[PDB]
């Protein structure tokens, strides 16, 4: 019920993770979350309905995936926890983040393919089903189409940002949801999808296990913006067309809001959270 | 107003865009594409990545495609 830093775990625990991860692929589970995060991210328009992405539910929303996701793997194992990818430290290639016990490497030159790590498609147990084009192997490119996952001084720039959201609460706003999700500004987590490459690119983004520890962290420095600004909490607050307010539910669940979102401590806690 | 239509050869492969709010295929294989509201495109192959125009979202997704074949 602890998140942990990806850097920290055990032997032991990356080995659980893995065989729970590879367990609910094994049994259909894990294809239909890549199935309905691309349904999503798929429909979440600016000048429309949006839920998942480039709007103010999309750190509630992910929020309420990753719950999903970690409550899946915990059917499992139940010690298992979703672990969480600071992207402002582990930033090379070399991060044990990506060494053959976790999850696999980098993708060969000819066609992207992972090589190694036990998401590997030579393995047989990571095929690519729900997919947009033909190709049926996990893919990564690291740091290829970008250069350089955000720095630590980045991210700060982004947490100091006291206002949660601001209308039009899409990808064109100001304030800190956006920042963070990175349709503005010096850009956080877009960019990191970016820089992984391969699926994790693309509307089938939880293909690549790294989708989870990306957002874990994510939703790890919304906790952070949380105790740097006490004063401050989602927004809007009711009557907003197009977009989820703090108490409407969210799809696809319909019995959940906003609301219900905000503190995660009545989930989960993490290794470590500095106090405000 | 939307974008105009286009019609190349890009690495090989036909991309193809027309407005419809916009429309791209890949050999004749259709590409989701989003505009984004100031006014850049993205496709579900690369749908973090703002491009300034469709045509550039093509391209894009032929790049990250690799020559694999898109599927609806
Ligand atoms: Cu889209
Ligand atoms: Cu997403
Ligand atoms: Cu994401
Ligand atoms: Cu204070």
């Amino acid at each position: 019920t602890v998140r942990k830093n990806q850097a920290t775990l055990t032997a032991d625990e990356k080995r659980r993770f893995v065989a729970a991860v590879l367990e609910l692929k094994r049994s259909g589970r894990y294809d239909e979350f890549v199935r309905t995060h691309n349904e999503f991210i798929m429909s979440d328009t600016d000048s429309g309905e949006r839920t998942g992405h480039r709007s103010p539910s999309f750190l509630p929303w992910h929020r309420r995936f990753l719950l999903d996701f970690e409550q899946a793997l915990q059917s499992v194992d139940s010690s298992v926890t979703l672990p969480y990818w600071d992207w402002s430290a582990d930033r090379t290639v070399r991060a044990s983040l990506w060494a053959p016990d976790f999850l696999g490497g980098t993708g060969r030159s000819t066609d992207g393919r992972v090589m190694d790590g036990p998401f590997a498609a030579s393995t047989g147990n990571w095929p690519i089903n729900v997919r947009v084009d033909s190709r049926t192997y996990l893919r990564r490119s690291l740091g290829g189409s970008v250069a350089e996952l955000p720095t630590r001084a980045e991210v700060e720039s982004v947490l100091a940002i006291s206002a949660y959201d601001l209308p039009p609460y899409n990808s064109a706003s100001e304030g800190f949801r956006n920042h963070l999700e990175g349709w503005r500004g010096v850009n956080l987590h877009n960019r990191v999808h970016v820089w992984v490459g391969g699926q994790m690119a693309t509307g089938v983004s939880p293909n690549d296990p790294v989708f989870w520890l990306h957002h874990a962290y994510v939703d790890k420095l919304w906790a952070e913006w949380q105790r740097r600004h006490p004063d401050s909490a989602y927004v809007p607050t009711g009557g907003t067309p197009d977009v989820v307010d703090l108490n409407e539910t969210m799809k696809p669940w319909n019995t959940v809001r906003p609301a219900d979102l905000l503190d995660h401590t009545a989930y989960y806690t993490f290794d470590a959270l500095e106090h405000h | 107003a939307a974008p105009e239509s286009f019609d190349e050869v890009y690495k090989g492969r036909r991309i193809q865009g027309r407005p419809a709010g916009y429309e791209v295929f890949v050999d004749g294989v259709q590409l989701h594409v989003m505009r984004n509201a100031d006014g850049s495109w993205i496709s579900v192959v690369s749908h973090y990545d703002p491009v300034p125009t469709p045509r550039a979202a093509a391209r894009a997704a032929v790049d990250e495609l690799q020559g694999a074949p898109l599927l609806p």
